């Protein structure tokens, strides 16, 4: 079957800014396309059908064009409100096919993240359980890699993670990692790190503790 | 005006059935090319059924044998009937016209359909406490975990309210034993460790639940 | 054709020699329905109908009884007890044009589904909402055909098929579409069993000594028995002598 | 849809009385030998139940 495959994933731009998101598909689908622009917590907006019409009330800046196997669209002028996420459909197929979807956000300058580690707390290990947190506070871009090390051990499969939406005055993110181990688990070791990479950092820094001492 | 008002989202158990409604004005539903679309917390969107105007329906595979789609023609409104119902059938359900081709231009606003075997639970909340070492002139975080609940949501404030600067609480995670966690941290000058008072406060409705957390620096 | 404007030609009096379209190796899809297709020569109908239109390759699969789609509800459907042969072939090569070729329209907007064998050529705006069309287009009022987008680089479900329907017919009326029920050399001199026109028989043919008329086939005896007949492919009349026989 | 159960859907001649055939050979439904490999016009002799 076609695939439906939406570069990129995240992008950010500034506004008055001209956009462009690609969709290809797996293989030639005329102009068998549509895009859709969603905001956090709203249904999802018709902009445009059949990969260059746009649809009625719809501003002049949003752009589709493209046939074949690649299609875009083109923001010319980004507006404030035109920060959200955009979805391609492939459009009279059995399938009804999304693409994975675009998120268009703030441009800022780079910031690195102030990084802070916190142990369990002694009131959940008496419930048999042990939380690790690794606070990645205030940096933009988005993309930032934690790595957990237990004992110089790196973990993998027992995190869980989650960012917030840009912050409404300074656009920074802020990331939160947490790893989960038994009790039993997390007095085998001493030891305990989160290593945080990201483009605002020289090299990665690293925030640990000893499980005991204080 | 022209809207889709659509309703009937629920928690339900898996296994479970479910109809959803979906009363149209502006548009005759019986006319149309009327789908159903659904979006999982934090993912994309997934096409779930389509009646023609003709009446022909079609399913995607995810749902085929369980779902059904159907109209009301004197009520003009579409329905969604959901049987044996699964976790990963969790999602907003839109329902949505259809130009012919696939491109939705009416969106209804939403209904919310959550699928879990979890048992409704209010959260542990454990203190995030401020490291020992912080910089003498700079900045300190804290915070609160809250660890283990269900169903979203939680609310968190600090300070009854009094502190909002500098607070970020995170969305939070559905852990593989179904319940929810999630963690609440600001950053606060060190020099008021010793001094002002912080405390997270949680309220979670569901459960009745209502957490006070002081949470302070840890001695050794 | 468009598919939804299909054409239809009505095939009467003739002989129809099916062994040029189960021995071609240019066809995708051949399926039939109520019918054998090597099997097909020996048989006579009273009318055959050849539907043709083009479609998209992904709806071929929508052109057999009790399917369902845009395809079958509103612009070609076939009943559940259809007799006859669905026939139909890639034709991106004929129905492509670079830019887009736009001239293939089908039906995308009908209020109910189509009957079998029914045409629907109509431009009525269609009214998918509350208030009349008047004729206008714009919105809930929209023009109920859609062209396909046949371009050369479409994956093969989008490429267009041409399609040919085949209907075969068996009404109280004379059938006037058979097939070719060919023949064999005749052999003299020698007891053979024997099927001319319309009759069959056992005997031995000769050269005969009689004058047919040119309207004569078959001679008869005094006692109601054939007697000499007369050649289909040749103009030469036979005699049936029966072949010896006699007590032991 | 239960699929266990299945019919010949073509033979080269009518059965004899009280004859069984169970025989999975290719039937050759054109002029060319499928020499037991399946495809156009070389079918599989059973079909199965809806
Ligand atoms: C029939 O065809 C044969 C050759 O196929 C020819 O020799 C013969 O003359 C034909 N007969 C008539 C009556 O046309």
């Amino acid at each position: 079957d076609i695939v439906m495959t939406q570069s990129p994933s995240f992008l950010s731009a500034s506004v008055g800014d001209r956009v462009t998101i690609t969709c290809r598909a797996s293989q030639g689908i005329s102009s068998y396309l549509a895009w859709y622009q969603q905001k956090p917590g709203k249904a999802p907006k018709l902009l445009i059908q059949a990969a260059s019409t746009l649809q009625s009330g719809v501003p002049s800046r949003f752009s589709g064009s493209g046939s074949g196997t690649e299609f875009t669209l083109t923001i010319s002028s980004l507006q404030p409100e035109d920060f959200a996420t955009y979805y391609c459909q492939q459009l009279n197929s059995y399938r009804y096919t999304f693409g994975q979807g675009t998120k268009v956000e703030i441009k800022r300058t780079v910031a690195a993240p102030s990084v802070f580690i916190f142990p369990p707390s002694d009131e959940q290990l008496k419930s048999g359980t042990a939380s690790v947190v690794c606070l990645l506070n205030n940096f933009y871009p988005r993309e930032a890699k934690v790595q957990w090390k237990v004992d110089n051990a790196l973990q993998s499969g027992n995190s869980q993670e989650s960012v917030t939406e840009q912050d409404s005055k300074d656009s920074t993110y802020s990331l939160s990692s947490t790893l989960t181990l038994s009790k039993a688990d997390y007095e085998k070791h001493k030891v305990y790190a989160c290593e945080v990479t990201h483009q605002g950092l020289s090299s990665p820094v690293t925030k640990s503790f000893n499980r005991g001492e204080c | 005006e022209v809207q889709l008002l659509e309703s009937g989202g629920d928690l339900i158990q898996p296994g479970g059935s479910l109809r959803l409604s979906c009363a149209a004005s502006g548009v005759t539903v019986s006319s149309n090319y009327m789908s159903w679309v659904r979006q999982a917390p934090g993912k994309g969107l997934e096409w779930v059924s389509i009646i023609y105007p003709g009446g022909s329906t079609f399913y995607a595979d995810s749902v085929k044998g369980r779902f059904t789609i159907s109209r009301d023609n004197s009520k003009n409104t579409l329905y969604l009937q959901m049987h044996s119902l699964r976790a990963e059938d969790t999602a907003v359900y839109y329902c949505a016209r259809d130009l012919g081709s696939g491109d939705m231009d009416v969106w209804g606003k939403g209904t919310t359909v959550t699928v879990s075997s979890a048992s409704t639970k209010g959260p542990s909340v454990f203190p995030l406490a401020p490291s020992s070492k912080s910089t003498s002139g700079g900045t300190a975080a804290l915070g609160c975990l809250v660890k283990d609940y269900f169903p979203e949501p939680v609310t968190v404030s600090w300070n009854s309210g009094a502190l909002t600067s500098g607070v970020h609480t995170f969305p939070a995670v559905l852990q593989s034993s179904g319940l929810y966690s999630l963690s609440s941290v600001v950053t606060v000058p060190s020099s008021s460790l010793g001094t002002q008072t912080y405390i997270c406060n949680v309220n979670h409705k569901p459960s009745n639940t209502k957490v006070d957390k002081k949470v302070e620096p840890k001695s050794c | 054709a468009s598919v939804y404007a299909w054409n239809r030609k009505r095939i009467s009096n003739c002989v129809a020699d099916y062994s040029v379209l189960y021995n071609s190796a240019s066809f995708s899809t051949f399926k039939c329905y109520g019918v054998s297709p090597t099997k097909l020569n020996d048989l006579c109908f009273t009318n055959v109908y050849a539907d043709s239109f083009v479609i998209r390759g992904d709806e071929v699969r929508q052109i057999a009884p009790g399917q369902t789609g845009k395809i079958a509800d509103y612009n070609y459907k076939l009943p559940d007890d259809f007799t006859g042969c669905v026939i139909a072939w890639n034709s991106n090569n004929l129905d492509s044009k670079v830019g887009g070729n736009y001239n293939y329209l089908y039906r995308l907007f009908r209020k109910s589904n189509l009957k079998p064998f029914e045409r629907d050529i109509s431009t009525e705006i269609y009214q998918a909402g509350s208030t009349p069309c008047n004729g206008v287009e714009g919105f809930n009022c929209y023009f109920p055909l859609q062209s396909y987008g046949f371009q050369p680089t479409n994956g093969v479900g989008y490429q267009p098929y041409r399609v040919v329907v085949l209907s075969f017919e068996l009404l109280h009326a004379p059938a006037t579409v058979c097939g070719p029920k060919k023949s064999t050399n005749l052999v003299k001199n020698k007891c053979v069993n024997f099927n001319f026109n319309g009759l069959t028989g056992t005997g031995v043919l000769t050269e005969s000594n009689k004058k047919f008329l040119p309207f004569q086939q078959f001679g008869r005896d005094i006692a109601d028995t054939t007697d000499a007949v007369r050649d289909p492919q040749t103009l030469e009349i036979l005699d049936i002598t029966p072949c010896s026989f006699g007590g032991v």
